[PDB]
RNA sequence: AAUCGCAAAAAGGUGGGCCCAGUUCGGAUUGGGGUCUGCAACCCGACCCCAUGAAGCCGGAAUCGCUAGUAAUCGCGGAUCAGC
RNA sequence: GGUCGCCUCCUAAAAGGUAACGGAGGCGCCCAAAGGUCCCCUCAGGCGGGACGGAAAUCCGCCGGAGAGCGCAAGGGUAGAAGGGGGCCUGACUGCGAGGCCUGCAAGCCGAGCAGGGGCGAAAGCCGGGCCUAGUGAACCGGUGGUCCCGUGUGGAAGG
RNA sequence: UCCCCCGUGCCCAUAGCGGCGUGGAACCACCCGUUCCCAUUCCGAACACGGAAGUGAAACGCGCCAGCGCCGAUGGUACUGGGCGGGCGACCGCCUGGGAGAGUAGGUCGGUGCGGGGGA
RNA sequence: CGCGGGGUGGAGCAGCCUGGUAGCUCGUCGGGCUCAUAACCCGAAGGUCGUCGGUUCAAAUCCGGCCCCCGCAACCA
RNA sequence: CGCGGGGUGGAGCAGCCUGGUAGCUCGUCGGGCUCAUAACCCGAAGGUCGUCGGUUCAAAUCCGGCCCCCGCAACCA
C-alpha cells in the first residue's frame, strides 16, 4: 500500500527494503544512500518522516516499475510473436529460447518432468 | 439514522498529494498519500513517467544509414 | 444533512456542462446521483467464516455504515452453499453519505489503485445508469498493511437518474471520473 | 626470459555488515542494453551491465571414494584452441 | 406371481355417484416454529451490468399477473397471500354447539354463536393448530395420573 | 343541473400495453429538512414528522391515436336432447328442437354511483 | 417399561471388593539392527477416564442419575 | 414377460443399507537390487460407478424405463 506500487517492508534496512520493488536491486539501490544521500542502512521506519517522503518521489519518476515495468518485459515479447522469430516461437511453445541445452534438465523452462511410459 | 452502529465521521484532515489537504468528513483522522489525484498519467499530463517512446523500438538505437543512396 | 467539496462541485460546475450537452427543459430532466451500492459480496463467508465481520466493520470504517447481510437466493451445490447461508456484504450509501464517499473515492483512493488505466467505458448499461468492479479494499484511505487482514474486491454501483447511457457518460466523466479512452 | 610479463594465489589474518526469512542464503530463468573474437554469433559461443530473483530448510529405495598430509576443502596452471 | 387401508388424478358420458388383475402417482410422517397475531414486504425468469465469481453465490438496471412459492404425491386454489421477514406470544384453549355436508350402520367432515379464562392488536377484529384434500385402527383386555362416585352387617381397605 | 379536481365505490381488460401531448392559482405529487414522535436484516428508498423554496421532469390526471393485447357479430358448419332409416363393420344418412369453437365483418386508448373541494 | 453394567486414548482392556498414578500390548512416528516383508529393541503423541450435578483434601474407581450400547427377564389389548 | 440377486480403474472384490464419504488384492507404467529375468525393495499411474430419466441443496448410494450377467419359474391335467 506504501511506496510506490505496493509497500516496502518497514523494521527492514532503508539500503535493503529497496530491492523489492519489481524494478531495483543493491545495485541500484546507490541512488539512495548516494543520489539522495540516505541513511547508511538504518532502518525504514527509522528514517526522518520528511527523509522517507524525498525517497518516495526520486524512484518513481526516475525508472520504470511494478504494473508498467511487469508490463514493459511482457508486452515485449508479444512482438517476437508477431513477426514468427526462433525467440518468439520458442516463447509461443514455452521452451529455453535463449537457446541452450534441452534434452537432460531445461526444467524452469517445462515445469515438473512430466514423466511418460 | 440507526442510532449507533455507525462509525461517527467527524471532519477528518486527508492530507494527501503535494498541496491539497483534500477535506471531507472520512471516519479515519488523518490520511497520507504517495500517489494521488495530483501526480498522475490520467489524472494530467503526457506522462512519459521515465519511459521514454518504447524503449528504443527501432530504428531509434541509431548507428545506421551505413548506405548513401 | 451537511455541506461538501463534490455536493457543490456536483452544483456549480456540472449541472451547466449538462445542460451544454442535452440542454434540459426543466429543472429535474438533468442527471444527479441517487444511490451508491457497495457489495462486498463475499461468499467467503460460507459455511465457516463467521470472520466475515472483522471484513465488514472495516466496510463501515470506509462507509461509515454498517453493511446489511445479504443471504442465499437458495441452496447451491458447487459452491458449497445453503439457502440462508450468509453471502453478501450490502450497504447502500444513500444522501450525503454518498458525497462524502464518492469524493473520497476519485481523489484519494481511486488513484492509489495499482497501475490505474482510466475505467472500463462500455461497462454502462444503457437503460439507465452505472457500476463497475475493484480488485482490492485497502486502496481506500481508511486503511493499511495491519489494519487489514485478508484481501478483499468489492463492487460498486452508482445510480442515476441518466435515462439514457449516453447522458450518463457526461454526468460521471465530468464530476469527476477518469475513462480509458 | 631464475632479467621483465601473465600474477591480487584463494582458503587466511583483520575491521565492518547482516540477523533465522525461499532470506543479504540460493543464481536458475528472462527482457531489452553493451564489449571482445572471427567473413561470420537465427540455430550457436564467451564475457559485461540493468533487471528477473525460480527448484532447493539437507535428499525416497538404493549407492560411492578414501587408512595420513590421505580423505575433506581451497585457489593457480598448462595442453586442444581465433574465440569458447 | 400380484393385490388387500388411505390420498391425488384419469376412466367418469359438463350435477353427485359408477366397474375392470383399466392408465399414472403418493400416504403409515412432519413443524415450539412450519403455529396465533400484528406490522411490514413480493416471485420464477429473461436481457443488459459488474473484482474474485462461474450457464447459476452476492450487488445494480429495465422488462414479469403469475409459468415461483405454498414441508413432502397429485388436483383445485392461490401474491387484493394462503407465499418472504420482524415484534409480542402459546386459541396445538376448558365447558358447548343453533344449523348442515356426507351416509345402509358405524365412522368422517364444516361451523356460526354462548360461558370461563387468556394471546395479539389503537381499534374493527382475529386465535378452539398448520393453503386444503393422506400421515390411520372400532370394541374387548389391561397400564398410568386424577376425581373421591360405588365399597357386600359396619368405619376403613381391597377392588371397581 | 355544467365543468375541472381530490378522496373513493361499482361493471369487469371495449377499462389494458405502448407511443404522442397537455395540466400546477387550486387540489395531488415529487420537492425542504432530521429537531421531535416514528423508522431501515444497510440507506429518511420506504414508514414517520416538522415544513412550502423549487416544480409538473417522475408518478398521477385529463386527453389523442388501433402497433400490441382485448372484446367481436351476421351467415354456415361441427356436435347434439328427441324421433327414424342406413351399412359385415369401422361408421353414414334423414326428421324435429337446441346449436357452438375457430375464423370473417367490425368495436376498443374506458363507464359510472356517493361525498367533498374549487369554476360560473 | 421394570431388574442387571458401565459407555475408558485412534482400535481392544487391566485401573477397580479397600480413592491417592492427568494407566499397560496392538496402532503410529523417529532410532540400533535387517538383505528383506519381519520378531527383537530404546524414546514418543493419546483420558473432557460417557456426561451432568455431587462426596471430600482433588478424584479416573464412593453417589442423585442424566444417558442411551451390550446383557437377562417378562408382557403385548 | 413373471419374481430374485448382480453391473465401479485392466482382472477379481468392497463401497449402496444410514446420500456429501471411492478402498483391498493383483497387475500396469517409473525407479532400485541383479551378469541378467522372476522374487523382493521404492514410487506413481489408473473408474462421471449398466444405462438413462429423476428426487434432493447434491447422487456410486434414492427412485423408474430400457440394455445385459446370473438364479428359480412359464403349472401343457
Ligand atoms: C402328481 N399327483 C396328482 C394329483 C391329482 N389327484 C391328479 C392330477 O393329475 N392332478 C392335476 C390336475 C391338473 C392340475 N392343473 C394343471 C394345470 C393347470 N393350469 N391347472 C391345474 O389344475 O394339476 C394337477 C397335478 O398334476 O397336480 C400327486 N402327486 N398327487
Ligand atoms: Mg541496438
Ligand atoms: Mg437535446
Ligand atoms: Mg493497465
Ligand atoms: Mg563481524
Ligand atoms: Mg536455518
Ligand atoms: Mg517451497
Ligand atoms: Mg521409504
Ligand atoms: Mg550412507
Ligand atoms: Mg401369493
Ligand atoms: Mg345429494
Ligand atoms: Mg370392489
Ligand atoms: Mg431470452
Ligand atoms: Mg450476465
Ligand atoms: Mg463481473
Ligand atoms: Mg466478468
Ligand atoms: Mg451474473
Ligand atoms: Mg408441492
Ligand atoms: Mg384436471
Ligand atoms: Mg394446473
Ligand atoms: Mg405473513
Ligand atoms: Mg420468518
Ligand atoms: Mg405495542
Ligand atoms: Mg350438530
Ligand atoms: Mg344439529
Ligand atoms: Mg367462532
Ligand atoms: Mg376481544
Ligand atoms: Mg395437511
Ligand atoms: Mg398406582
Ligand atoms: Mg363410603
Ligand atoms: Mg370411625
Ligand atoms: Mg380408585
Ligand atoms: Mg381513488
Ligand atoms: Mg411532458
Ligand atoms: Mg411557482
Ligand atoms: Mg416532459
Ligand atoms: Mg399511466
Ligand atoms: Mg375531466
Ligand atoms: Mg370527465
Ligand atoms: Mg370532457
Ligand atoms: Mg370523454
Ligand atoms: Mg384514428
Ligand atoms: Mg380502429
Ligand atoms: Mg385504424
Ligand atoms: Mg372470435
Ligand atoms: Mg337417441
Ligand atoms: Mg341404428
Ligand atoms: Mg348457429
Ligand atoms: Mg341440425
Ligand atoms: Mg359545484
Ligand atoms: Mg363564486
Ligand atoms: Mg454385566
Ligand atoms: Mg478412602
Ligand atoms: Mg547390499
Ligand atoms: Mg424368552
Ligand atoms: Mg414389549
Ligand atoms: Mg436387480
Ligand atoms: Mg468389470
Ligand atoms: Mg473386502
Ligand atoms: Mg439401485
Ligand atoms: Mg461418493
Ligand atoms: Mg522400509
Ligand atoms: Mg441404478
Ligand atoms: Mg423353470
Ligand atoms: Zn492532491
Amino acid at each position: 500500500a506504501r511506496i510506490a506500487g505496493v509497500e516496502i517492508p518497514r523494521n527492514k534496512r532503508v539500503d535493503v527494503a529497496l530491492t523489492y520493488i519489481y524494478g531495483i536491486g543493491k545495485a541500484r539501490a546507490k541512488e539512495a544512500l548516494e543520489k539522495t544521500g540516505i541513511n547508511p542502512a538504518t532502518r525504514v521506519k527509522d528514517l526522518t518522516e520528511a527523509e522517507v517522503v524525498r525517497l518516495r518521489e526520486y524512484v518513481e519518476n526516475t525508472w520504470k516499475l511494478e504494473g508498467e515495468l511487469r508490463a514493459e518485459v511482457a508486452a515485449n515479447i508479444k512482438r517476437l510473436m508477431d513477426i514468427g522469430c526462433y525467440r518468439g516461437l520458442r516463447h509461443r511453445r514455452g521452451l529455453p529460447v535463449r537457446g541452450q541445452r534441452t534434452r537432460t534438465n531445461a526444467r524452469t523452462r517445462k515445469g515438473p518432468r512430466k514423466t511418460v511410459a | 439514522m440507526k442510532e449507533g452502529i455507525h462509525p461517527k465521521l467527524v471532519p477528518a484532515r486527508i492530507i494527501c498529494g503535494c498541496g491539497n489537504v483534500i477535506e471531507t468528513y472520512s471516519t479515519k483522522p488523518e490520511i497520507y498519500v504517495e500517489v494521488c489525484s495530483k501526480c498522475h498519467p490520467f489524472y494530467t499530463g503526457q506522462q512519459r513517467f521515465v519511459d521514454t517512446e518504447g524503449r528504443v523500438e527501432r530504428f531509434q538505437r541509431r548507428y545506421g544509414d551505413s548506405y548513401r543512396k | 444533512p451537511l455541506d461538501l467539496a463534490l455536493k457543490r462541485k456536483y452544483y456549480e460546475e456540472v449541472r451547466p456542462e449538462l445542460i451544454r450537452r442535452f440542454g434540459y427543459q426543466n429543472v429535474w430532466e438533468v442527471p444527479r446521483l441517487e444511490k451508491v451500492v457497495i457489495n462486498q459480496g463475499l461468499g467467503e463467508a460460507k459455511e465457516d467464516a463467521r470472520i466475515l465481520e472483522k471484513a465488514a466493520q472495516e466496510l463501515a470504517l470506509i462507509t461509515g455504515q454498517k453493511p446489511a447481510v445479504t443471504r442465499a437466493k437458495k441452496s447451491i451445490s458447487n459452491f458449497k452453499l445453503r439457502k440462508g447461508m450468509p453471502i453478501g456484504l450490502r450497504v447502500t450509501l444513500r444522501r450525503d453519505r454518498m458525497w462524502i464517499f464518492l469524493e473520497k473515492l476519485l481523489n484519494v483512493a481511486l488513484p492509489r489503485i495499482r497501475d490505474f488505466r482510466g475505467l472500463n467505458p462500455n461497462s454502462f448499461d444503457g437503460r439507465g445508469n452505472y457500476n463497475l468492479g475493484l480488485r482490492e479494499q485497502l486502496i481506500f484511505p481508511e486503511i493499511t498493511y495491519d489494519m487489514v487482514d485478508a484481501l478483499r474486491g468489492m463492487d460498486i454501483a452508482v445510480v442515476t437518474t441518466a435515462e439514457t447511457d449516453e447522458e450518463a457518460r457526461a454526468l460521471l466523466e465530468l464530476l469527476g471520473f477518469p475513462f480509458r479512452k
